[PDB]
């Protein structure tokens, strides 16, 4: 087509979605991790994760307001990934990289799994 | 704004 | 902080939100324009428009599944702006610029109003 | 990935 494009649009949209999350506005699901609860928007979770995409496109699960993750999932790893989903920023540290990579593999967040694999390979 |  | 950032994350999120819109997945509102109906996600509309932000933060309106726009709003102008919200791409043409700018002013989409004002000033 |  002959469209023009606003370079900062996608980033401004994500920034606003994160402001809604902060203020708990229109959040429609609670993700339960080892008795740690995280409120979020189903659409953002689906846009970021192959696991949430599969969950919320399921005719029965699409209507659930609570999703319980596998007990092996670490709440801090999940929190770091949820922050990444809403900001593009990943708080990757020596102390959390194993939990973050394991959580990203479970959530099916391929780009996160990729940078974790590379950061781990650099330290060996 | 840009030409994409 | 000491975060790393994935450059294409915001764009990939918006692309996925637009794929959900295309497939009518988890759309939670219908916007009615001169008897033309548009399905969308409330959170994306709020992230893009000062008008939708004000509407869906209202304690009564936040629960509506149908929103009727002012009858002076042109459906094509709205359609072009809805596409922009989900893609960052604005289909601005000599034949639609007046309707697009009027719709962007009503929706409170300041960056769109700005490029329309500039494109109009260039043609005078 | 970048340093923001
Ligand atoms: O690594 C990843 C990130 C990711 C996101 C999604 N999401 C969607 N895909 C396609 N259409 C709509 C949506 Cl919402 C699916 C798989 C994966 N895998
Ligand atoms: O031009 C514009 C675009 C736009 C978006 C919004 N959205 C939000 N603002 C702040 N926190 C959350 C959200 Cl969702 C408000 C005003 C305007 N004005
Ligand atoms: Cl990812
Ligand atoms: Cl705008």
């Amino acid at each position: 087509d002959s469209c023009i494009q606003f370079t900062r649009h996608a980033s401004d949209v994500l920034l606003n979605l994160n402001r809604l999350r902060s203020r708990d506005i229109l959040t429609d699901v609670v993700i339960v991790v080892s008795r740690e609860q995280f409120r979020a928007h189903k659409t953002v979770l689906m846009a970021c994760s192959g696991l949430f995409y599969s969950i919320f496109t399921d005719q029965l699960k699409c209507n659930l307001s609570v999703i319980n993750l596998d007990p092996e999932i670490n709440p801090e790893g999940f929190c770091i990934l949820l922050d990444f989903m809403y900001t593009s920023r990943l708080n990757l540290r020596e102390g959390n990289i194993m939990a973050v990579m394991a959580t990203a593999m479970y959530l099916q967040m391929e780009h996160v799994v990729d940078t974790c694999r590379k950061f781990i390979k650099a330290s060996e | 704004w840009v030409i994409p």
